[PDB]
């Protein structure tokens, strides 16, 4: 159930990300989205690893989501998709224009932008949200 | 209102027919509201009219949504009308010997 | 933090269609061919059903609309066409004034085998609840004062009998004459009890010839309790009489139940025969092995009957009539044969919702 | 099933009580609660395993599919929760004490089900406009 | 989704940093103790649905440490709080507060819902 | 003395008898 909407993000991949964040909220909607035959005692031990298997899966897709709202909750929001904190933004983390960020840039770009910084930022979204508690 | 015309003893085929190619329930009654053929699920009933012993149906064209009444030994009597129920289109057909 | 609110948890239910799931209370081991369906095809009941009673509701029940008595028609096929597996099936097949119409003979191997059947529930998914009419006077359709929530309703036993609804369930106050419209002459009066009528057929040591005694002293006064509350329905006037089925197709005309596997036709023939003004009878029955299919149209052989006493005692608790619209006085000669009316009358007081539990409203915040 | 099966159903008590009385079990509820054969012993631990185990996580992603959607609202786990969107005086136009006092849930969405898409934009849209600016 | 979330935990500074830290035939053998281990993760989701739940009528939904507004009371074992996260493991908090856990989730209770109502006002 | 010894008979066949090892394991939660 839940892996449909864990692959369902890619969509908006290759967009811009003034663009991709306004898709988001249509995929906000979007991410809103059987074996009884006659079975014989050597089917019956059989069908039941190919029932297992496939539960094994969808318990991972609720658990890797859960993984998810964990971290984010620690960052103050719990939930939020769109969620803008109290930290501000340092300047030496890859210093651009604004304009020169959301109009020209597609996501996978951030990714060869910012991975040098991404676990420093991650650090100070735990301690604000602890300093302001 | 159909005309449909025997001479004596024939079978005629008197029919109504549904769009659903399910085998629903219908009836067939005359004039005074008397049951002279019924569907009871996959069985055929009767009723207790005058054309209880002459009356029949095709059991295997049900499944179609077709759904006759097959008259055997016409006598002068049975000039009347009939009607045939399947959920709402009570058609009357109506027969002369 | 002005005028509109959400609430999580609220009270409202929308009509649904979903697919229910069986769970009975199979026993695994045995090869009586009940258990063995219900084995790889439902759950273990639940030891403590959780029922909430509502309060101050008034629901607008049906049943000769639900949708529960489909999904019950389809599990109870598919349990015939796995348990009594015919020697020989002749299913026409039909693929204008005359359609090619072959009719495919499919055979198979058929022993015989254990045959009795055992209360099934029909427990909702999550997400939904089975609303439930308490009240002991249902019409059948109509604004039901008195509702209650539950997973799945009572073990329902899926007996196929025509003329006669026999193990049933038993109303509660007198006799129900639910039915659709009391005007058509087309639509099957199911009649409730509240007295298990009991029948006892037998097969003794002809291996075809069977009898069914039912005592005359609790039919008289259980046709004596129906025929109270018609005049009700058509006039104090009427002196009712019953009678004899009308004629058509055998298995609909004649009690046609089963028992072990083995396909009786009994004949209630002195069994209504009685006006009305304003001991134990005996019932000749056979046993067929040609008979006709009620899952599809067909035609089913089965094996030769099996050797020993064949003993059957049940509950008639239930009728099936029709009227007869005559000029007056109005007899009611029985029928039957389409089964899911041995469904409609055991699913009346049920219905399945759809909990949607997010509300809007408006305050000041 | 055994889980989270009986928590939607434990909503639907107290139905045809007026709205005031209803709200004052939502935080409460929610508080106080969330044979000698060998082969029945074998499809006891096997197969009727498997599918109570298909519908306890059925009611879970149940469950997450309806915190996720109050996710995109802005509320995400409070059961009482308010929001910045203005009420139209066109939806009902009813008193706000006709509306609390004497009307049940049943009574009243049956009122408002006629919009109730309209309502569930404006509260996805005023939580995009509460996180952009 | 944690049910254990164990790391032997044993010292309290230990115990709260790593806590941030680490939670941020024989077909017969192996499908009936392949269920008994589908039992422990779906139970150990809605063990944390069920919490996660309790903790949002406090306040404290999703934040693994949370601070609140209730202060200890006298008969709440009143030792010295420097030396409490000095050398006291976590399992010796429940044999130290015995009765107090029942009446800490009561005030707790009503420490959000009269705060509900004061921004509401 | 209001005790009685209730007798009750049944069949009673010859057994082997051998314990095996048996493990006690915990549910799932505990
Ligand atoms: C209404 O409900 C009641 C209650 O369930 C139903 O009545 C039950 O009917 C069944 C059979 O239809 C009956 O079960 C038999 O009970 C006997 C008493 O112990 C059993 O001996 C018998 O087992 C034999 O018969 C089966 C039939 O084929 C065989 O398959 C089985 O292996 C056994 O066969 C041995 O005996 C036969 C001779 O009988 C011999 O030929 C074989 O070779 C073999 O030696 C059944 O289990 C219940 O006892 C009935 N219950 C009561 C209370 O009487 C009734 O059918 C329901 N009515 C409807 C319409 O559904
Ligand atoms: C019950 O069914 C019948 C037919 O559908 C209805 O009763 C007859 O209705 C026709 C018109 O369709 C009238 O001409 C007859 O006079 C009616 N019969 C009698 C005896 O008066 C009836 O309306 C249906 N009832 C419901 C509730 O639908
Ligand atoms: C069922 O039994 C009835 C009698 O109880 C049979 O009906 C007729 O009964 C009269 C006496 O009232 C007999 O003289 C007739 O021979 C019976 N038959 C006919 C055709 O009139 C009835 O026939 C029996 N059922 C079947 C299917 O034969
Ligand atoms: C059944 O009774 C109800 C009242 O409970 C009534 O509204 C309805 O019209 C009746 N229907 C029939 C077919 O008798
Ligand atoms: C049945 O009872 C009625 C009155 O209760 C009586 O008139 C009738 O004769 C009885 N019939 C039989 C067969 O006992
Ligand atoms: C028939 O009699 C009953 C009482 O036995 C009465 O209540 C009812 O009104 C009568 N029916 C009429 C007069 O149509
Ligand atoms: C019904 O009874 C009548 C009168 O006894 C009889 O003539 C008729 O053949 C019977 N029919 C059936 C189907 O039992
Ligand atoms: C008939 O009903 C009684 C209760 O009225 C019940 O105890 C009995 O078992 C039933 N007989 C059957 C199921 O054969
Ligand atoms: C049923 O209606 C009465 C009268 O309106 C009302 O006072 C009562 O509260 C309702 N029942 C319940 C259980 O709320
Ligand atoms: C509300 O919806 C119903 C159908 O669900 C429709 O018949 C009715 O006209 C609608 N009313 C308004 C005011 O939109
Ligand atoms: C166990 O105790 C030793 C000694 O104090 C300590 O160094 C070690 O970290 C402890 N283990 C854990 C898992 O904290």
């Amino acid at each position: 159930g839940i892996g449909a909407v864990f692959l369902g993000f890619l969509g908006a991949a290759g967009s811009t990300m003034g663009a991709a964040s306004m898709t988001l909220t249509v995929q906000a909607r979007n991410l809103l989205s059987l074996l009884r035959a006659p079975e014989a005692q050597q089917h019956l031990l059989k069908l039941t690893v190919w029932g297992i298997k496939q539960l094994q899966a969808r318990v991972l897709a609720v658990e890797r989501y859960l993984r998810d709202q964990q971290l984010l909750g620690i960052w103050g929001c719990s939930g939020k998709l769109i969620c803008c904190t109290n930290v501000p933004w340092n300047s030496s983390w890859s210093n651009r224009n604004l304009s020169e960020i959301w109009d020209n840039m597609t996501w996978l770009q951030w990714d060869k932008e910012i991975s040098n910084y991404t676990q420093i930022i991650y650090g100070l979204l735990e301690e604000s949200q602890n300093q302001q508690e | 209102k159909k005309v449909v015309l025997g001479k004596k003893g024939d079978t005629v085929e008197l029919t109504c027919t549904a769009s659903q190619k399910k085998s629903i329930q219908f009836h067939w009654k005359n004039s005074n509201q008397i049951k002279i053929l019924g569907n009871q699920g996959s069985f055929l009933t009767k009723g207790p009219s005058k054309l209880n012993d002459r009356a029949d149906s095709r059991r295997s064209l049900w499944d179609q949504g077709n759904f006759p009444l097959i008259i055997k030994n016409l006598k002068i009597e049975d000039s009347d009308t009939y009607i045939c129920e399947v959920e709402d289109q009570k058609e009357e057909v109506q027969l002369l010997v | 933090n002005l005028w509109v609110t959400v609430y999580y948890g609220v009270p409202v239910w929308k009509d649904a269609e979903t697919t229910l799931f069986c769970a009975s209370d199979a026993k695994a081991y045995e090869t009586e061919k009940h258990n063995v369906w219900a084995t790889h095809a439902c759950v273990p009941t639940d030891p403590n059903p959780q029922e909430i009673h509502l309060e101050n509701v008034t629901e607008e029940f049906n049943m000769w609309k639900n949708n529960m008595v489909e999904q019950m028609h389809t599990d109870i096929i598919s349990l015939w066409d796995q348990s009594l597996k015919p020697c020989v099936k002749l299913t026409p097949l039909c693929v204008y004034r005359l359609i090619n119409c072959n009719t495919s003979a499919i055979t198979q191997a058929c022993p015989k085998v254990s045959f009795e059947p055992i209360p099934i529930h029909y427990c909702a998914p999550a997400g939904f609840a089975i609303l439930k009419c308490k009240d002991k006077k249902f019409n059948g359709t109509g604004p039901c004062p008195s509702v209650s929530t539950v997973q799945c309703t009572h073990g329902i036993k899926p007996v196929v009998s025509t003329q006669l609804l026999l193990n049933g369930s038993l109303a509660e106050e007198e006799v129900m004459i639910r039915s659709e419209n009391i005007t058509n002459n087309a639509k099957n009066i199911l009649v409730q009890f509240n007295t298990p009528v009991q029948i006892n057929c037998t097969r003794p040591n002809d291996i075809r010839q069977a009898h069914c005694n039912v005592s005359k002293a609790t039919w008289n006064e259980t046709l004596g309790k129906v025929v109270k509350q018609l005049r009700k329905h058509f006039g104090n006037n009427t002196i009712i009489r019953f009678a004899n089925s009308s004629g058509g197709d055998l298995e609909v005309t004649t009690h046609s139940f089963n028992c072990g596997g083995e396909f009786f036709y009994c004949n209630t023939s002195g069994l209504f025969n009685s006006t009305w003004i304003s001991d134990s009878i005996t019932l000749p029955c056979r046993i067929k092995q040609i008979i006709n299919m009620w899952q599809r149209i067909g035609q089913a052989m089965y094996a030769p009957p099996i050797q020993g006493v064949i003993r059957c005692v049940s509950n008639i608790t239930g009728l099936i009539l029709t009227r007869d619209g005559g000029s007056t006085t109005e007899t009611f000669r029985p029928g039957g044969g389409d089964m899911r009316d041995n469904w409609r009358s055991e699913l009346y007081k049920y219905k399945v919702v759809k909990i949607e539990p997010l509300g809007v409203a408006p305050t000041r915040c």
